[PDB]
């Protein structure tokens, strides 16, 4: 079936945080 | 933009890339070897390479690499960082130019790929009270958002599954246009007592 690369994260430096933007919020909606 | 694709396996973007796309040729779509999960799928050199989007619920990545909030992110970064994507042998892969999707809908009230901020920006300028677009969620992909100004700007989320839409778990519809028009006729109201009246489209341009 469907076959997936397998990747070398290797070499170089990344960084360890979680790359965010800002966000919004989402409202709640009365049923 | 466009190349989340909600409704596909690999299978099936494998016959989008070798059919419509070129060599550079990429999307994203949703995992089915592990619910939840997302996939890259890209093509290289006249054939189709898939690679794994881990979702841990606080992040996505790679399984390994650099870690982003979002699945947009995560592209965005891997289109513009050359090189940072490679197998074991050296050969790279590139995010060239996204397959694109058809949009949802035709109206102009909707903004596909538009974020969350760059919304309340539009509808804070150019829009008056009343005033709604929708939007693809970027903390949800596939799913939607029904932005709409009142000054606020207020974000509803629309889930899209099976190809029906719905907000809160409320009546499903059909397509976008259908569950737009009904709320036009019959507004929501936030939870703190906001009614969200949608008065009139902010259109894209």
């Amino acid at each position: 079936p469907v076959i997936y690369a397998q990747l070398d994260h290797s070499g170089g430096h990344h960084s360890d945080k979680i790359n965010k933007s800002e966000s919004v919020v989402y409202a709640d909606i009365r049923k | 933009r466009r190349w989340f694709h909600p409704n596909i396996t690999g299978v099936e973007a494998e016959n989008l890339l070798l059919t419509r796309g070129v060599d550079g040729s990429f999307l994203a779509r949703p995992s089915k070897s592990n619910p939840g999960d997302f996939t890259l799928s890209v093509r290289r050199n006249g054939a189709v390479t898939h690679i794994k989007i881990q979702n841990t619920g606080d992040y996505y990545d790679l399984y390994g690499g650099e870690k982003f909030a979002t699945l947009a992110e995560l592209v965005q970064y891997y289109m513009e960082h050359h090189g940072q994507l490679k197998e074991k042998n050296g050969d790279v892969i590139e995010l060239k130019y996204p397959l694109n999707c058809a949009d949802p809908t035709s109206e102009r009230w909707f903004h596909g790929h538009l974020s969350g901020k760059e919304a309340e920006k539009l509808l804070t300028e150019k829009g008056k009270h009343g005033s709604f677009l929708v939007r693809e969620s970027q903390s949800h992909p596939g799913d939607f958002v029904l932005s709409v100004r009142t000054s606020k700007v207020t974000h509803v989320m629309i889930r899209c599954q099976e190809l029906k839409y719905d907000v809160g778990g409320g009546e499903r519809f059909d397509s976008l246009t259908d569950l737009v028009e009904h709320y036009k006729k019959n507004p929501m109201v936030e939870t703190l007592g906001t009614v969200l009246q949608l008065k009139q489209p902010l259109n894209t341009t």
